[PDB]
């Protein structure tokens, strides 16, 4: 949550881009938390090394 | 891995009678049984847990087949006076508890 | 022998075979030496290579505990190898000769030598002591390895005279059973024949016995002298190097 | 740097796993050959009253007896526990080490503490730094030996601590019953061995059924009344007289020496070495150590040695990385030659791989960090994200090249002008996410602790070569690639 | 740069031993969070930036 | 074993077909280029027929 | 009698070895071994297999 939040940060402070703010705090959660779908067909286990 | 301990406890009977009594029979029959690259024995004052290692290439199921047929034809040659016969364990030292 | 039908997976075969195996157990024998013992062998599986082994001074028995607790286990220790069957199996034992006209004499039956004998080894569990210094484990001359000490048990009485084993009957080391056996070329020898793994290369696994063939020789005393009579890697790389030549 | 490259992956020392502190540490009692259970309970029980008293411990566990894990009566294994992170003070070097010399003081007692770990390869739980294992061929032949490897092999600084599981004074009472006397009065060495077990053999004879549960009966004789071996003899034996006769008038007593526990390694006695190597020697020395100390004790030819553990897994290691190395380096040429479709500009990518081996070494060197083989995939992340930025500017380079048809230098030039705003996008991105693993403090820190001193270490490395390197060295590819043009219009002019 | 980077983790699946195993984990974990970041940046973000 | 020293043929059939093409785009005498391609073009349908 | 009954045990450091009980044939050759053979009896004595 703080990478993502000073990623977002960074952003918006060098590109003065709102719209360039906005895209980072969604779509990061969104693909990290989104990525174990493919990990279903794999039927592996998230632990210590995932 | 592939580790398979076997554990027999026979009372009061002393570290050396054991030995020649409980761990020689069941390790020649262990022995010869495919797929075992090394053993090592623990046997104390009354206990005999046996350690064998497989190769990689030995699926768990065929190894516990493997060991309930060689303790089930090394009956006949243990003691009579065993309380229980011996159980086998698919237990890995690099498995923890869980509580 | 059973054959069955192609739809039966081998180790649902396997399964079966040793609950049956377990539930006709009662009705077993009671005098059965081994209990029964199953095998996933096919006849269409052939042996990889085979190894006999010859002496010429020392005697079978002794030549047969050697083989089998040294020479069989470690080469049959590397990957490679299905079962080893020990053909004519000499293994040792103790044997007593009985003298039917002697003991006749003196009318003892030969069931009275069985309870001496069956009395006479017993290696059973003699517990431990506990106290409030020391504790000791209790172990007795119970057990009798070699065949002096069962000669030396007095198995019958007859007017004070101590009769034993050995002035009425003769014991000497021998084999377990006398009619096993194998002959190898003229002179007399011990076979044992190495099954196949599946899915196993067989030239490596031929090559590293092969590779261990000299350090159990050096290993081996001097008057033993180990050969090998059959094999197939040598047609095998006949197939595969004359398909190279031809290609 | 490619020289260094090699000098360093030499020189840094290397790790197979690292050390964890979940917070439990399992220890080992040891007690005299002559103990007994009044005995170790007792000296239980004053330890658990001394390593409680030390503030970071809140709980003991402790379990002895004959059972499928502990080895011995005598040898007791404990497993300590500690408070959780936000509340004891010091981590698990220091803890242990109060532990340690906490006990030292406590009379008649020695405790082995080893730290836990959680990932475990080997099959035992290793007690000192280091174990090995000696082969020989019979028990009393390795046991009448055993005296030559402590008082000869203790002596070489290379080796000490010098230990075996196997302990050769165990006391033990043999009575020898006379075969000629036992057929005198009809008793056989059956009812001798019987009537022993059944006396002091704690038996299981009878049994008992109830509605749901099976409980049994156990038949067991006081040594309370006599005190000592006198208790052996007030035990009778049966007659065909009918009378009872005494053990004293069948069967003398003596007490001799016999090992409380018997280890076997393929079909043949063996003993199990454990000791700790002094930091000032590495485990070659201490092998090559091990090598002349057996070749000078002039051994029975019957005694073999075996090793398991970090040799192994160096030897895996080492016989892994060269294949490895290769089959990667041959997959990314091939893989960026499909993505280029030229032949020097994949090795002009695969020439930028080895700077950011040198700033990840030269960085584990100056941090003091192991070198696990996380850090080795921690090395390949590097490269990873260093050759990323490499195709980052040189597709830029190839397709302004393509476009603009502008000589190659400029071409750069203006290709490194446009990307250079992404190339400090990426470094920032890399800084920051190599910033939790610098300062990671809290638990499994130990598994995350170097990553991030390292990879920001290869990061800066990186970036100070690539900014300043890489265009002139891809100037002179170009170049050489012209001198190969030049090479082929030979190779098909004179050949 | 997707398809180049898998060539580094494509190798390393393949190794044998317990240390391969407990690399190929992490080895197919990364790629398939590095697919799905590729897909979500191909397909999300070019329609939010336009 | 036997499958391959068969299958030999078969294998050198593939390399004779499209030798087979090349050699026919070679001799008229076309441009090599413009040869190979429109040689590829118009009998790449018969081999995977 | 003549049944090579195997009926006690040997038991050693690491191997196990049995023991057998055979009768003699070479002193009676032909089929005059099998009479030879004595049963005990409840009054004492032996009674021929006669």
């Amino acid at each position: 949550m703080m990478a993502i939040a000073l990623v977002v940060m960074i952003i918006y402070l060098f590109l003065r881009n709102i719209p360039a703010t906005i895209i980072p705090g969604v779509a990061v959660p969104l693909s990290l938390i989104g990525t174990f779908a493919v990990m279903v067909f794999l039927d592996f286990s998230i632990n210590n090394l995932t | 891995y592939p580790t398979i301990q076997v554990v027999t406890l026979y009372p009061g009977a002393s570290p050396d009678v054991m030995t020649s009594a409980v761990t020689a029979p069941l390790e020649r029959q262990f022995g010869q049984m495919s797929g075992l690259k090394q053993m090592s024995s623990q046997s104390s004052g009354g206990a005999s847990v046996i350690t064998l290692q497989f190769q990689l290439t030995l699926p768990l199921d065929v190894a516990e087949q493997e060991v309930q047929a060689a303790i089930n034809a090394a009956t006949n040659l243990l003691p009579s006076d065993l309380p229980n016969p011996p159980v086998y364990s698919k237990v890995n030292p690099a498995d923890p508890p869980i509580m | 022998t059973l054959q069955f039908q192609l739809t039966l997976p081998l180790d649902v075969a396997e399964q079966e075979v040793q609950a049956a195996i377990n539930a006709a157990t009662n009705l077993l024998p009671s005098d059965l030496p081994n209990p029964p013992v199953y095998s996933k062998v096919n006849p269409a599986d052939p042996p990889i290579m085979t190894l006999a082994v010859t002496s010429t001074a020392m005697p079978m028995t002794q030549v047969e505990d050697m083989v089998e607790t040294r020479v069989a286990q470690k080469i049959s220790q590397i990957s490679g190898v299905g079962l080893v069957t020990l053909s004519g199996g000499q293994r040792p034992a103790v044997r007593v000769k009985l003298n039917a006209q002697a003991i006749a004499a003196l009318g003892l039956t030969s069931e009275t030598v069985r309870t001496a004998i069956t009395g006479a080894n017993v290696n059973s569990a003699k517990g431990s002591l506990d106290g409030p210094s020391r504790a000791v484990t209790l172990s007795a001359n119970d057990q009798m390895q070699s065949a002096e000490e069962y000669r030396q048990l007095i198995i019958a009485y007859q007017n004070g005279a101590p009769i034993r084993l050995g002035d009425v009957a003769t014991v000497e080391q021998g084999a377990e059973n006398s009619w096993l056996g194998a002959w190898a070329n003229k002179e007399q020898a011990i076979v044992m024949n190495v099954q196949r793994q599946p899915g196993a290369n067989i030239i490596s696994t031929a090559d590293s016995i092969r590779q261990m063939l000299p350090q159990l020789t050096e290993s081996l005393p001097k008057s033993v002298k180990v050969t090998v009579l059959s094999d197939r890697t040598t047609n095998i790389r006949a197939s595969v190097d004359d398909t190279q030549f031809e290609l | 740097t490619l020289l260094l490259s090699v000098l360093l992956w030499v020189f840094i020392p290397k790790g197979f796993f690292p050390v964890q502190d979940n917070g439990i540490i399992q220890g080992t009692l040891q007690a005299p050959q002559s103990s007994s259970f009044a005995n170790m309970a007792q000296r239980q029980r004053q330890v658990a009253d001394v390593i409680l008293q030390d503030p970071a411990v809140q709980s003991l566990t402790s379990f002895v007896g004959v059972d499928g894990t502990n080895p011995s009566l005598n040898s007791a294994r404990l497993q300590i526990n500690l408070k959780p992170l936000d509340e004891r003070d010091d981590r698990v070097q220091k803890v242990i080490a109060r532990l340690q010399t906490a006990v030292d003081k406590v009379p008649g007692v020695d405790l082995f503490l080893q730290p836990t770990q959680d990932l475990t390869i080997d099959t035992q739980v290793s007690r000192t730094q280091y174990q090995f294992t000696l082969q020989a061929t019979s028990l009393d032949a390795l046991s009448t030996w055993v005296p030559q490897l402590m008082e000869k092999l203790q002596q070489l600084p290379q080796l000490s601590d010098v230990s075996s599981d196997w302990q050769d004074k165990g006391l033990v009472a043999y009575v020898n019953v006379d075969r000629d006397s036992a057929s005198r009065l009809g008793i056989s060495m059956a009812d001798v061995d019987n009537a022993l077990y059944n006396a002091f053999g704690q038996r299981l004879i009878s049994t008992i059924y109830t509605q749901a549960n099976q409980y049994r009966v156990v038949l067991e004789h006081n040594t309370e009344n006599t005190p000592g071996l006198a208790a052996l003899d007030t035990i009778r034996l049966t007659s065909s007289d009918g009378g009872v006769v005494p053990l004293s008038s069948i069967a003398k007593i003596e007490q001799r020496f016999a090992p409380l526990s018997i280890n076997h390694l393929d079909q043949f006695p063996v003993t199990t070495i454990s000791f700790n190597v002094p930091d000032n020697y590495s485990l070659g020395d201490a092998v090559q150590a091990i090598m002349d100390t057996e070749k000078t004790l002039n051994l029975p030819v019957d005694i073999t040695t075996q090793f398991q553990g970090s040799t192994l897994a160096f030897q895996s290691a080492l016989g892994s990385t060269v294949w490895l190395i290769v089959a990667a380096v041959v997959a990314m040429y091939i893989v960026l030659g499909i993505l280029y479709e030229s032949f020097i500009h994949p090795i002009t990518i695969l020439s930028t791989l080895p700077t950011a081996g040198v700033g990840a070494l030269l960085a584990l060197l100056i941090a003091g960090s192991e070198l696990d083989v996380i850090a080795i995939i921690g090395i390949i992340l590097l490269i990873g994200i260093v050759k990323k930025n490499a195709i980052m500017m040189i597709d830029f380079a190839l397709a302004a090249e393509r476009e603009q048809g502008m000589s190659p230098r400029e071409a750069i030039y203006q290709a490194c002008l446009l990307r250079f705003r992404p190339i400090l996008m990426t470094t920032l991105a890399a800084l920051l996410g190599a910033l939790p693993l610098m300062l990671s403090t809290g638990v499994g820190a130990e598994l995350r602790r170097p990553l991030g001193i390292g990879m920001v270490g290869g990061l800066i490395v990186s970036q100070v070569l690539t900014l300043f390197t890489t265009p002139v060295i891809y100037l002179l590819f170009d170049r050489l690639a012209l001198w190969t043009k030049s090479r082929f219009a030979r190779h098909e002019e004179e050949a | 740069l997707t398809f180049s980077l898998i060539a580094v983790l494509i190798p390393l699946l393949f190794m044998g031993d317990i240390v391969g195993r407990l690399f190929r984990e992490f080895a197919i974990t990364l790629a398939v969070a590095i697919l799905i970041s590729a897909v979500v940046s191909l397909t999300l973000t070019p329609m939010m930036c336009a | 074993l036997m499958a391959l020293t068969i299958a030999t043929g078969f294998v050198v059939d593939d390399a004779i077909v499209v030798i087979e093409n090349i050699s026919r785009y070679i001799e008229k005498g076309e441009k090599p280029l413009a040869a190979a391609l429109k040689g590829a073009g118009e009998i790449g349908f018969t081999i995977i027929s």
